[PDB]
């Protein structure tokens, strides 16, 4: 009744994917053989909208996974519940990206588009009323930044009247694992911003701070990372599968948190984090998740909201709960918070519950909100552009694969034109 | 096993030694085994059933 | 199935594929008689129906002295019969023979038998070459070989190790003109080039192994491990895997420079290697000290540019990226302005494979580094006061004149790369 | 929800802490696991423990008690050993160096870079509780943790909390045996602070416990597990008055009331009685006559000095068990009738009683008998006046030719407050014979 399409692209869209598809797969009750294995049956009167059914009582993901190399799809089906994937939504290419932004959107990604346009029809057009579309890539690399955004102009032309909401992993200073990736962050950037709804910047930093600090965790492998990402995920979506007594769609949440079309950039988090040792001696109370939630600790970008100042809010809230304690701490937190929210638009928090928790809890929350902060991430992605473009390093991999100056020429014009419309507002 | 001696953190390697010492040498290290991620995360009681209470399910019972 | 193709031309480079495939063998298990006792080596070997994995190799010489071992002894049956090609006749050391009389006849059966090998594969990756500058097969046929495959294969990835004359012994004389003769042609017909020098390796076997004396096999037991290290993304599973056109479109910034160098850590033997911890901050700060280096120069004159780092072991990315941070909060460690992010980081689950009868210990995890730095240019300055030295007298020049190249030649192969060099000290400049 | 925060600052103060939060377990019937026992439990509407402890929705009860230390060595057993299922993990805060006996180091050098951790876990705790009554400190004098991080903890607390209860229990170098040899310069160092921070302190001496425990619990070789039983058990009988119901109820800030006559004499004693074998309690009456005069006997008291050079100023007498309002009056004025008891003039009626229902309980391998009743005394006396000036005599003696002065100025102090320390307790001696003078 309200189906989501799942887009993955590249090996870390592919990662995060595999990992997303196992946390609702244990939510809703999924073995990795793909047959319902759960007690209660409030799980199947909303599983049509990430799962499809087949014969024998068998559900497989609404997903299609994407890379030029097959070196990651071996890896995935490989993997717990790579089992369950259909052998259909592979789509692979012969020939690596090399982190390059040009070989991955004109060259490479011309014909490797064609295939995927062809399976992504044939999924949507199955559904009874699909709500909208969902991509996880990165833009550090050549295939999710460079086939993917080919992918957002494809799709946003063919299918105008629906939400495009992307989880998109941006680059770092200090976890730089490319010499190239200014380029491929600006030459993503440029494109994403007029052709999308909603995006949610995940970056590496905050997640490796969350793993030392916040669960003291010695070894954080990617597994615990993008366990952490793929919660926020889940828990964005839960009033689509689960009631409640206040529903939000991710329609109702782009509507109050984008007034305007290119303030679109959120910075998302998370609520308890707490570390394994630390369970059972804390009082898990609507007042103390609260107050993790608004700290920048837990947060999921590397800005700080104490440089900038919020202009919209959301929270969406799970399990059974005193609406009383939501609204009187929503209504203390902006109160005390003078400061910290701006004074031209009133009531900037908007909240959401759903009754079912994940397994193992009682209830969690999930941030989402944009902020002027969220310029401190392309202030410096754009003073590191500049200076390297004005000395032409690494210009040859891109000026001999058909693009052209003038299209880099654009991008750092309207990236500054973008900064330079968030600074206003402030 | 992990977490003898008292400096780094030994506390939180010996709460999780029963749950990050279930390999036994077949397996090179405990990040390859652990690649997908650790098996005790964001939650204890790993096994646990979902609730079916519903809010409007408990508010309206028959009288 | 993403697989290459090596190709080993002269001595040297016969003489290092001889201990690398040894090591391709031991690291997916491969008997040296050619069959599995009991699909990650689809990068190199080839199936057959009777269970056979014959090599993807190419080995070239024009003598035949070195080839008829490998054709005796206990790789006689692995390696195919038409995959070894020997001359009739030696170029001794002259540029003039190996790229003019000598190097001509050979150089259609040597395409004839690349063609061969690259109709079986469905999808080609690149070019590996093992070679020398100082002899004259290495030094003549190697730029044959890549002027004729230039034209016939477009856009392949070419990829170099060098074996460089070193700046202070060497075993010939007149290997100054070839080095100078053989630039010439790899400066435009190859993607990457890296490099190494046979008395680095001596002073870190002498230092690091306690080898104090060592030989050829044990030089060629680290070089094999450099490029063990470098294609284990192509075959073992790893949290992030690289291609051979990743590096070198992350390590090359313009077409004129394509020269870094190469590192290896830790280097150590198996008596002290049970005492010093083996810590990931540990092994990555070697690689940046400059007595490590596998090329005899030193970065602290020079600037870095980029680099590329790939894992081996059980190593977890934080620990990496807490030793990053470290690694750029030194001033010893010098960056130029215009490459703010130049980081390159690859991971691989496997530790890498001992031999019997080795020098290396048995460690847990492993790092190389391929990073590009100026300081190359301080090499050419010093065997460019040997090649004026050596020419202003017109030595040793009359093989050449006489062999059918013309004496212009010599002076377009200064003058091109001393342009090199300016352009070198442009990209230099702040 | 009448409820204390209790704080452990030094060796001494957690080894205290970790005998008598024993006590606190057994009273309230909590496991060392930290969980009631299941065959037992039953909802009940009991708040008794939550001065104590307070309670999770899985049944878990967590107590209110913060641990600091300097080095591990004391602190690492306790997460050991049988109770480190009930401590929270983080209220136990631990340095990297010790202080080790030196003042300086313990209030100027390495006890500031901990500071801000342990107000940040008290201002936590702090939140939690709905309504706050006093802190309880525990220390000692001697060592330099105890010395120094204590009175600058202390001058911390008085500038974010303005009108909270201080309750302050200390341990003083004995008159004639010593553990350390620098420790009366830390004694000096740590009362000028504590003078003016601290709303009132108790008394408590190691060598006068050895022989109430050798000659009444006939123990002849006592060991620091003996002592501390006797420490738990007056602290539990002070606040048995929040936790459990009884005829009179005394409140922390009341018998700080009763007992403070001046800001400058806030030094009261405690005697606890009775204490006794588990053999000749058998042969003997306990009644409540006969436990009330035994802790006015100058031998049974804790701190070596003599109230009968001395003159009482005020005393509170706190009762548990089985124990009559009839008998107590009566057994009143039969002290007052005694004139080997005196009092000043300026006090016609210095008595305060308070009586508890519950009964003291004990512990398995215990020292103390099973008896009926308990009396706890905690009197303010001039005879303390002696306790300054024996140590006085030991400070200027040392001060003579600057002994171990050189290593307090190498850590940033000055030398003059050595001199400031001595003339403050000159002026503070002076004030006791001035309230003494009839
Ligand atoms: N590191 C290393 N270097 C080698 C090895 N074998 C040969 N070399 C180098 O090769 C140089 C000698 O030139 P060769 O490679 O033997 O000559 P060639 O390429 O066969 O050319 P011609 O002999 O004229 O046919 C020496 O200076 C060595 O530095 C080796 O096993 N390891
Ligand atoms: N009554 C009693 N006193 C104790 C006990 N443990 C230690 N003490 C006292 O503590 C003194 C020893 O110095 P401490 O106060 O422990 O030294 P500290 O607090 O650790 O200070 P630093 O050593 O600098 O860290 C002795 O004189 C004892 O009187 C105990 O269990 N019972
Ligand atoms: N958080 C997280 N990041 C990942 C994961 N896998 C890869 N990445 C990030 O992806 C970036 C590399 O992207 P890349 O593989 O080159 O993208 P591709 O070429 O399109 O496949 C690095 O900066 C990694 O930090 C993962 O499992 N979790
Ligand atoms: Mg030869
Ligand atoms: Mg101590």
């Amino acid at each position: 009744m309200r189906e989501i399409v799942h887009l993955q692209a590249g090996q870390c869209g592919n990662q995060i994917g595999a990992k997303f598809w196992e946390v609702i797969s244990d939510e809703h009750g999924i073995d990795p053989t793909g047959t319902y294995h759960g007690d209660s049956d409030l799980q199947l009167e909303r599983i049509n909208v990430y799962y499809n059914e087949a014969t024998g009582g068998k559900y497989v993901p609404r997903a299609v996974l994407v890379d030029l190399e097959p070196g990651t799809m071996d890896s995935v089906r490989s993997g717990p519940f790579g089992q369950i994937f259909r052998p259909d939504n592979f789509v692979f290419g012969q020939s690596g990206a090399g982190n390059n932004w040009a070989k991955g959107h004109y060259t490479e990604g011309a014909e490797l588009v064609d295939s995927v346009l062809d399976v992504v029809r044939k999924e949507a057009e199955s559904c009874d009323c699909l709500q909208g579309f969902q991509l996880t890539h990165s833009l550090g690399g050549g295939t999710g930044s460079g086939m993917g955004t080919l992918l957002i102009s494809k799709i946003r032309e063919e299918y105008p009247d629906r939400i495009m909401n992307t989880f998109s992993v941006v680059p770092s200073p200090k976890v730089s694992d490319t010499v190239v990736e200014p380029y491929n962050a600006t030459l993503s950037v440029h494109q994403l911003v007029e052709n999308t709804d909603e995006t949610y910047c995940i970056d590496n930093e905050a997640l490796y701070d969350i793993c030392f600090r916040t669960l003291k965790l010695t070894t954080p492998t990617y597994g615990d990372l993008n366990h952490l990402v793929s919660a926020t995920m889940s828990g964005v979506t839960t009033c689509l599968r689960f009631p409640g007594q206040l529903n939000a769609d991710l329609r109702k949440l782009a509507v109050n948190m984008v007034p305007f079309p290119r303030l679109h950039f959120f910075m998302p988090g998370f609520a308890p984090l707490t570390s394994r040792g630390s369970q059972q001696y804390r009082a898990l109370t609507v007042p103390e998740l609260t107050q993790q939630m608004f700290d920048a600790k837990n947060m999921m970008a590397a800005c700080d909201p104490r440089h900038g100042r919020y202009l919209t809010v959301a929270a969406v809230f799970r399990g059974r709960m005193s609406m009383k304690e939501v609204d009187e701490q929503m209504l203390n937190v902006q109160n005390k918070n003078s400061s910290y929210f701006v004074e031209w638009i009133p009531n900037n928090v908007k909240t959401a519950v759903c009754d079912i928790p994940p397994r193992g809890l009682k209830m969690s929350a999930t941030f989402i909100g944009n902020s002027t902060a969220i310029q401190e991430l392309f202030k410096r992605i754009s003073e590191q552009f500049t200076a390297m473009f004005r000395r032409k390093a690494f210009l040859h991999w891109y000026t001999g694969e058909g693009m052209d100056e003038m299209e880099f020429t654009e991008a750092e014009s309207n990236m500054n034109d973008l900064v330079s419309e968030y600074q206003q507002y402030q | 096993p992990r977490g003898q001696c008292l400096l780094y953190n030994w506390e939180e390697e010996r709460a999780t030694n029963h749950l990050d010492q279930v390999p036994s040498m077949q397996d090179g290290s405990e990040s390859f085994f652990f690649r997908h991620g650790h098996r005790g995360l964001l939650t204890m009681q790993l096994k646990s059933p979902m609730p079916s209470s519903t809010t409007q399910k408990d508010s309206y019972q028959p009288p | 199935m993403r697989e290459c193709i090596s190709i080993h031309v002269g001595q040297a480079g016969v003489q290092i594929g001889n201990a690398c495939w040894e090591l391709y063998c031991l690291e997916h298990g491969i008997q040296p008689d050619g069959q599995m006792p009991s699909d990650s080596f689809n990068t190199f070997f080839s199936e057959t129906g009777a269970g056979k994995h014959v090599p993807r190799a190419v080995f070239v010489d024009l003598e035949p002295t070195v080839i008829d071992e490998v054709r005796t002894g206990t790789y006689r049956q692995l390696f195919h019969p038409e995959q070894l090609i020997t001359g009739k006749e030696d170029a001794a050391n002259n540029y003039a023979r190996g790229h003019y009389t000598i190097g001509k006849e050979i150089i259609d059966l040597v395409l004839d038998r690349i063609r061969k090998l690259a109709d079986q594969c469905t999808g080609l990756q690149g070019f590996l070459v093992f070679h020398s500058f100082g002899g004259g097969t290495g030094s003549g046929f190697t730029s044959l070989l890549m002027e004729r495959l230039s034209v016939d294969y477009g856009k392949k990835s070419k990829l170099e190790f060098s074996i460089y004359p070193a700046p202070q012994v060497s075993t010939a004389v007149v290997e100054p003109y070839n080095s100078i003769l053989t630039t010439h042609t790899t400066l435009e017909h190859s993607d990457c080039a890296f490099m190494v020098d046979n008395e680095a390796i001596y002073d870190i076997c002498r230092r690091n192994l306690d080898i104090e004396r060592p030989t050829y096999t044990n030089l060629n037991r680290l070089i094999g491990q450099i490029v063990s290290s470098i294609t284990a993304s192509l075959r073992f599973d790893g949290a992030l895997n690289v291609d051979l056109t990743e590096f070198q479109t992350n390590l090359v910034p313009y077409p004129r420079i394509h020269f870094p160098l190469a590192t290896y850590a830790p280097v150590i033997s198996a008596e002290k290697a049970y005492h010093e911890q083996l810590s990931v901050a540990e092994i990555t700060n070697a690689c940046f000290e400059p007595a490590n280096q596998m090329v005899k120069c030193d970065p602290r004159h020079g600037k870095y540019m980029a680099c590329c780092l790939l894992y081996r072991g059980d190593v977890v990315p934080k620990d990496v990226n807490a030793a990053i941070a470290t690694i750029k909060t030194k001033r010893t460690i010098q960056f130029v302005d215009w490459c703010p992010t130049g980081f390159k980081v690859g991971i691989n689950y496997q530790p890498p494979t001992v031999v019997p009868g080795g020098d290396l210990a048995k460690v847990q995890r492993a790092v190389c580094m391929l990073s590009n730095t100026t300081a190359i240019a301080e090499a050419w300055a010093r065997l460019d006061h040997k090649f004026d030295l050596m020419y202003a007298k017109r030595a040793f020049v009359h093989w050449y004149v006489g062999e059918g190249m013309e004496e212009g030649e010599f002076s377009e192969a200064r003058e091109d790369m001393a342009a090199l060099e300016k352009d070198y000290e442009e990209v230099g400049v702040d």
